[PDB]
């Protein structure tokens, strides 16, 4: 019966980390400035050259 | 060396607008029907064609002295003029058709054991030819004259590449040209300019008119003297002629909007059906819903016209004032209500009126500008419902995987799920729909799947190669518009641009695009889609051609460049293979869902339209599920492309004539937004993501079903969504059913409308409506289980030269037979079908074959040569009946009769040859005009062969039921095989040249592989054909053959060549005279397999004929004892010597108009008893699954045979890349020793439906148990050739043709086999070693069409 | 004694509040910027405010399109849609003299 | 309800986790893809991985080809 | 009494950050520039072990 007490809480923490990871991207394109819209594109282009 | 610009004989296209505006503007020197850029350009730089027309009409009577009314206005002159009476010719054709049909009915009645009192009106004198009511003649003389004119045009235009034909016709002098035409009325002093489209559409109109009034005249003339012989419909010919004239007058008065107002006719008719079949609570609702919209369109009309006519030559004309148009609507709905005298078979048959009146003059850029306002809107959304959609989509996927695979679709992160969905993960099951309310979908939407599926690496050429127009690229676009319509700057920049790009990017045809390519690399799409090189595609454009369909003023067909269209086709294919299943509603529709299965719990239905649905979608609406599908399929963005790339690019509406109002700048992204362009199209194109939009239109019903607690189902017949709702009320004893169903329906409607409003669609009132039962499942009017037909929709356009790429009598007659037979399959009155068949086959053979545009009198000299051959053979005294004897003969024996005697009782069959043999046998037996010892010599003539020729087996592989030794009638596919291989060979595509030079070598090497086998199972050879890559290549060749211009693929001519002309002429010349070819010798030295019952056993003649055209290679399996000759009928009641018995459940004289207790009779072959693989089927493409099935079928058909294992190993090695012992567990293990009966495969039917609908089939119950004592005493317990599904379907067709002929249906009838005709098929023992090596080279050179090589999956 | 359990019931209302936001949260979809230049990115906003912004930024007929499609709706109660007075002529003419 | 008071915490936050995934997908469309941030906003979908793998290991095998 | 009163602390300290960034409806581009690469190479590991095993 050790799934109701601590498993629910570490699962909540994992779900919350994923919630925050989404909320950190939700405000780049339309909430963020159009000048910083273009920031991540150079990472998306460099990743082709960054991996062995 | 010699090109041809042969026009078409029927519409086969669309009526344009800008071509008519330019043809007006050129001659008037003033804008005609508009003032847009088209007018300016035409009047300024007029094109050669319209300049030659200007010169001709200037030499002819003056334009300036006539009132130039638009073409629509002259319908009431054209359909009311009179040309010298051709009723003598109508009567001649009708008498010949009557004689032929009397022969056919005698043939039927002979073996049906019918007879009469020697009365001259046996069946076929109710139609007193002298008493034609004259409402059909008024359309027939008009149509004969107009068709003669058009044929003269065709004949002179095959000769001259451009000609102006001026022809008088009563008070309507026409002038025709391939590109323009003019009509002048000397009675009314008015000219109309229009084009071939709108010239031959009044011809299709009058033809449909004639064959729709004639098909009901014959029906009522046979129903006034025998109720049941005719179609069940009572339509007044005078009243419907009044309807036609009235609506033609209203269409004349309202210039180009009476069509958009006639679109309401379908709604009206549906409302009348509802008034008949329901109570007021729905009929008055649909009626008041459509009447308001009709009145609104009617008021708006005037304003529309006066907007369109500004700055034109019709502002000095006037538009009909409201009350007269309302009186005309009143008269025509009075007519549509009097014709429908409370009858749901009259209302069903009436549907042809939509297409009757004629197609509208679709305007090119006005539908586009109308839908601009709908495409450009911002639409507020609700994130809750938006994610509930995703949850429902995920749920359908999960139910699909649980059902098919028994495992959970792999997920990236198993922490976005609650404990509920985790234990369900470990359970592998799916909560019943009483559960999964909102929060469950909301947390189901949080899942990210991994790559469970896989994209095929190689481009499936069978898929990409399909003849469709391809829009040019962005920079090279102006080539679609004439060189005179463009400025000099744009002209020069185009001329210089065209040399930077390769020859591929100039074509507007897919086949040319993929043949003339130099650098084509089958692996490209797997790089393109992944690297996302289309998200900003600057050479990207979307041309909206405005090709459309009946009775509406817009349907804009897209055209996209090749790079893009490979992506559209790829997404559609991948969906149809993987994501379309998991969804019963949408793939099951056409053939299983509606017919057999769909047929206080408050029950109700909705019929909501989804035709103008593609324009309401945004990325924020569609990507929600598109990304789920894309995560399963395994790439970043593949299904949302339609919303990612489109908004940047520009809509053109690139019709041949209409240009944009250019200023002298070449980039289209620069041009200011015109009427014909607009850049930002935020929405969705028509037909590009239809499957995914139907998937979200279904997945929202689940959301609504969980919000409520009803049981919803959906059926999507084509363009609409029809929903069925079932909800226990648990509140009764007051208002019993109708207010309950009504309140449920209204509540459901409000909920669905709110669900759609939360997404962005403004569902209208006049599109969606309500009813208790769904009455519109696939546009067939079912009521209380009886399916009221729509018989005359297909027989409207059965005139001569139909459905032909080139004018071929064989294919034309076959199309006539196939259309008209719907009046036997969907419709009753087989007598009507025989009459309306023979009438037109006569008009095709003996009146129209003379003036053939290509060969002239060659056809008629040939037909009169095989007519004299047959006469001298059968010793006929009168030539009036030798055409009858030649026209009651199948096509495969050079006689024109494309209704084989089996087609009239059971749709599908083995051994067409033997069915035709029995047909001609019973014909010659009943024909008591010839002398005997010639009806028996005909078969010796058939059997006297010149067999000592090549024993080529690819013929059998492509058509397992074929005869050879020049007996088979050559088709376009074989005759053009060597020409298309010759042309393919010289193609800058290395791959295609390399496969085509090798084509004839593989074709001559395949036969070898199973030459030295005994017995040759041709279906086994068909399996060996499908297992190899050659099949796809042969299919590609067959697809590029039937194009109407075969040897001008690599040349921009759009013209037919003299070589193809002569080839088609020689085909139709050496195909008709086949009867003389088989009647030229007669050998007497054959003991014929005669019987001692009075008839001939057709199976012992067909077998010997096949073996003798085959070299006595002992083909085992292909033949079936025909039901027509062996299984005789006798009518009786529950007392006989144990024959297969058919009993009726009712005691009504007729057996129509009812559904009985039973569930219908459709005959399932009971094929392929399957110990299916229980390994993953997902990661393998449909191509690979098909291949595996074929290899397993080889493993089953050939067992214990030498070399088979090495053959399969090489086949695998070449097709799939793997060996056969490492794919053995993946195959299906069949277990049976009767593969002959079992192995229903292509070119072998798996269903055996009768020639009656389901409601007629739901009133007969059959027993076949009594025949097993005969069968088991004469033959052993081993299997028998006869197919009892076909036998019983033919007995039910016997009961149908018998009830129809005589209005007293038998209470019971028993069918008895005569076992001298029926043989047995013991499972054979194949004795012979394959040739196997050759497969290696065959797959070395047909590898481009092979599936993708599995590197490591097992 | 007090900060061992009440934190749970506090964050409960905290995230229920979050849901109060989300549920009613509205998304206007991408469009031009009404200058016929640029696809205006999506608007994450509350319905009323987004309707007002969009109404004031839109021009010509489009404004009427949005006012009829969103602010208006198909007000239907107890069915039996009234035949408009002008169509009542077509209906009396059709269902009489037949 | 010491353990039934946080199961509704986990479920009610999974609900907003889903609404946030949906809002990300709706806010990553023509406008991110016009510039090149849609791919990061969504994540890598196990085929660009295979493309970079094959190209990198082709450039790594081509070292031995001198 | 080792983690049940430790995890809730981080939880409650993250919730306020979450609603603080949600009330907006510079430093994040970096966060996602690492957030993507964190799984890109963890999944390349398995995509290569599928080439290896």
């Amino acid at each position: 019966s050790s799934l109701s007490i601590e498993a629910r809480l570490e699962s909540i923490e994992e779900k919350l980390s994923m919630i925050l990871g989404l909320l950190r991207t939700l405000n780049i394109a339309t909430a963020g400035p159009t000048a910083a819209r273009d920031g991540i594109r150079d990472a998306m282009i460099g990743i082709r050259e960054e991996l062995i | 060396t010699v090109n041809v610009y042969l026009p078409d004989s029927y519409l086969k296209g669309v009526i344009s607008f800008s071509e008519t505006n330019a043809i007006g503007s050129c001659l008037l020197k003033r804008p005609y029907l508009k003032n847009d850029n088209t007018a300016k350009v035409a009047i300024e730089n007029p094109v050669i064609e319209h300049v030659r027309l200007k010169n001709a009409v200037n030499s002819k009577m003056k334009i300036s002295d006539y009132k130039v009314v638009e073409p629509v206005n002259m319908q009431h002159e054209i359909m009311k003029n009179v040309h010298s009476c051709e009723l003598t010719l109508l009567k001649q054709f009708l008498t010949r058709s009557k004689n032929i049909s009397t022969l056919k009915l005698n043939m039927i009645c002979d073996w049906l054991q019918l007879k009469s009192t020697s009365d001259d009106t046996s069946i076929l004198s109710f139609i007193d030819v002298e008493f034609i009511p004259s409402w059909v003649s008024n359309w027939f003389s008009n149509w004969y004259n107009l068709n003669k004119l058009i044929l003269e045009f065709r004949r002179e235009e095959v000769i001259r590449t451009g000609s102006i034909l001026c022809r008088s016709l009563g008070k309507l002098v026409f002038i025709v040209s391939s590109y323009g035409c003019i009509v002048k009325s000397n009675k009314s002093k008015r000219v109309s300019f229009f084009t071939y489209n709108q010239l031959l559409t009044w011809k299709d109109v009058m033809l449909s008119r004639f064959n729709a009034n004639f098909c009901i005249w014959v029906s009522n003339s046979l129903n006034e003297n025998q109720e049941g012989l005719g179609l069940r419909s009572n339509l007044q010919g005078m009243l419907t002629n009044k309807l036609y004239e009235t609506v033609d007058y209203m269409l004349s008065l309202c210039c180009n909007e009476g069509f958009s107002l006639v679109k309401e006719f379908e709604g009206f008719i549906m409302s009348e059906i509802l008034r008949i079949t329901e109570h007021a609570q729905f009929s008055t609702r649909f009626r008041n819903t459509l009447l308001n919209g009709l009145t609104d369109q009617l008021t708006k009309l005037k304003n529309k016209n006066r907007l369109r006519v500004h700055s034109t030559v019709l502002e000095n004309n006037d538009y009909p004032m409201y009350e007269v148009v309302l009186k005309l609507l009143g008269d025509t709905l009075r007519c549509i209500k009097l014709l429908i005298n409370k009858n749901l078979e009259n209302a069903a048959e009436l549907y042809y009126i939509f297409r009757i009146f004629g197609h509208p003059m679709v305007d090119e850029r006005d539908a586009m500008d109308a839908v601009k306002l709908n495409n450009e809107i911002t639409k507020i959304l609700r994130l809750e419902s938006l994610t509930e959609l995703r949850g429902a989509f995920i749920l359908r996927i999960i139910k699909g995987f649980v059902d098919n695979n028994k495992r959970w679709p792999k997920i990236k992160n198993l922490k976005v799920l609650s404990k509920r969905w985790t234990m369900y993960f470990k359970a592998k099951n799916y909560p019943s729909q009483l559960e999964l309310s909102e929060q469950d979908f909301l947390e189901l939407a949080a899942i990210q799947f991994e790559q469970e599926f896989s994209v095929p690496e190689k481009t499936n050429l069978e898929m990409v190669l399909n003849d469709k127009a391809i829009s040019p690229p962005k920079r090279l676009i102006w080539s679609v518009y004439p060189k005179n319509y463009l400025p000099e700057t744009i002209k020069n920049r185009y001329l210089e641009e065209t040399f930077n790009a390769s020859d591929s990017l100039k074509t507007r045809r897919v086949l040319e695009y993929y043949l003339k390519d130099n650098k084509f690399d089958q692996k490209e799409l797997k790089s393109y889609v992944v690297r996302q090189e289309y998200l900003n595609d600057k050479e990207h454009i979307v041309s909206l051609t405005g090709k459309e369909r009946e009775l509406s003023v817009g349907r804009m067909f897209a055209m996209q460049p090749g790079k893009q269209r490979q992506i559209q086709i790829l997404a559609e294919k991948l969906l149809a293979d993987n994501i379309v299943p998991f969804f019963p509603e949408t793939l099951t529709k056409y053939g299983d869902l509606d017919l057999q299965r769909i047929m206080y719990i408050a029950r109700a239905s909705i019929v909501t339209d989804l035709s103008k649905f593609n324009q309401a979608f945004r990325y924020e609406t569609t990507a929600i599920c598109a990304d789920v599908a894309d995560e399963l399929h395994g790439t970043q963005s593949l299904f949302c492309w339609l919303h990612l790339i489109v908004p940047m690019t520009t809509m053109i509406c690139a019709y041949r004539h209409a240009p944009p109002e250019t200023k002298g700048e070449y980039d289209i992204d620069k041009i200011e937004e015109q009427s014909g362009l607009y850049r930002y199209h935020m929405g969705g194109i028509e037909g590009w993501c239809q499957k995914l939009w139907t998937m979200e239109a279904i997945s929202l019903l689940d959301v609504v079903s969980v919000k409520t607690r009803c049981q919803m189902t959906s059926l999507l017949n084509g363009d609409n969504q029809s929903i069925d709702v079932s909800k226990p009320v648990k509140l009764s004893e007051g208002l019993d059913e109708v207010k309950a169903d009504y309140r449920l329906a209204v509540k459901m409607l409000k909920e669905i409308r709110d669900a759609y409003r939360n997404i962005g669609h403004k569902l209208k009132e006049g599109e969606t409506y309500i009813s208790r039962d769904l009455q519109f499942i696939s546009k067939v009017i079912q009521s209380e289980g009886v399916m009221h037909p729509t018989p005359i929709k297909k027989v409207l356009r059965v005139g001569p030269w139909i459905n032909t790429i080139l004018d071929d009598i064989k294919t034309s007659a076959e199309s006539i037979g196939s259309l008209c037979q719907e009046l036997e399959f969907r419709g009753e009155s087989i007598i009507v079908s025989l009459i309306l068949r023979n009438f037109w086959l006569y008009n095709l053979y003996m009146h129209e074959s003379k003036q053939h545009p290509l060969a002239g009198k060659q056809l008629f000299k040939q037909l009169n040569k095989t007519l004299t051959s047959v006469q001298r053979f059968f010793e006929i005294k009168r030539e009036n009946e030798v055409v009858d004897l030649w026209m009651n003969i199948p096509m495969q024996f050079g006689g024109g009769d494309p209704v084989v005697f089996y087609r009239s009782f059971y749709r599908r069959t083995p051994d067409f040859l033997t069915e035709a043999i029995s047909h001609v046998d019973i014909l010659l037996k009943i024909s008591a005009n010839i002398k005997n010892e010639t009806k028996v010599s005909f078969f010796k003539a058939l059997l006297s062969i010149e067999k000592n020729e090549r024993a080529t087996l690819t013929t059998l592989m492509r058509d397992p039921q074929a005869v050879g030794s020049e007996r088979q009638a050559k088709v376009t596919s074989d005759i053009n095989r060597t020409a298309v291989t010759s042309i393919l060979s010289l193609s800058p595509n290395q791959l295609f040249s390399d496969s085509a030079i090798h084509y004839s070598r593989n074709e001559e090497e395949v036969g070898i592989i199973a030459e030295n086998i005994t017995p040759v199972y041709p279906h086994g050879l068909r399996v060996l054909y499908e297992s190899l890559p050659f099949h796809k290549a042969e299919k590609v060749v067959n697809m590029i053959s039937g194009t109407k211009s075969i040897t001008n693929l690599l040349q921009r001519t759009s013209a037919i060549n003299g070589e193809d002309i002569d080839r088609a002429v020689s085909m139709m010349l050496e195909n008709l005279g086949l009867l003389s070819r088989i009647l030229s010798v007669v050998v007497d030295s054959i003991e014929i397999p005669i019987k001692s019952n009075g008839r001939l056993i057709c199976c012992q003649i067909s077998r010997t004929l096949r073996e003798t055209s085959w070299n006595n290679m002992e083909i085992v399996g292909v033949t079936s004892p025909s039901i027509t000759t062996c299984m005789d009928v006798i009518y009786a009641t529950s007392s006989h010597l144990k024959g297969i018995i058919i009993e009726k459940f009712s005691t009504d004289r007729t057996t129509r108009g009812q559904r009985g207790p039973k569930s219908p009779w459709v005959g399932s072959s009971t094929q392929e008893k399957k110990l299916v693989p229980v390994y993953n089927r997902q990661i393998l493409s449909k191509q690979q699954r098909e291949q595996l099935e074929a290899i397993g079928k080889m493993r089953w058909v050939y067992k214990g045979t030498p070399g088979l294992r090495r053959l399969l190993n090489k086949i695998c090695l070449g097709s799939l890349g793997i060996s056969y012992k490492c794919v053995k567990p993946l195959l299906p293990r069949f277990m049976s020793v009767n593969f002959l009966h079992r192995l229903s495969v292509s070119s072998r039917p798996m269903e055996f439906p009768a020639s009656v609908p389901a409601y007629r089939t739901t009133n007969y119950h059959f027993d076949t148990s009594p025949i097993n004592q005969a069968l088991s005493e004469r033959f052993g317990n081993e299997d028998i050739n006869l197919v009892f599904q076909n036998a019983i379907s033919c007995g039910i067709s016997i009961m149908s043709v018998v009830e129809q002929l005589t209005g007293r249906s038998p209470k019971q009838l028993v069918l008895i086999p005569q076992l001298e005709e029926i043989d047995i098929m013991p499972p054979p023992v194949f004795q012979g070693k394959f040739n196997y090596k050759l497969v290696d080279k065959i797959t070395s050179d047909q590898h481009i069409f092979s599936p993708d090589k599995i590197d490591m999956l097992t």
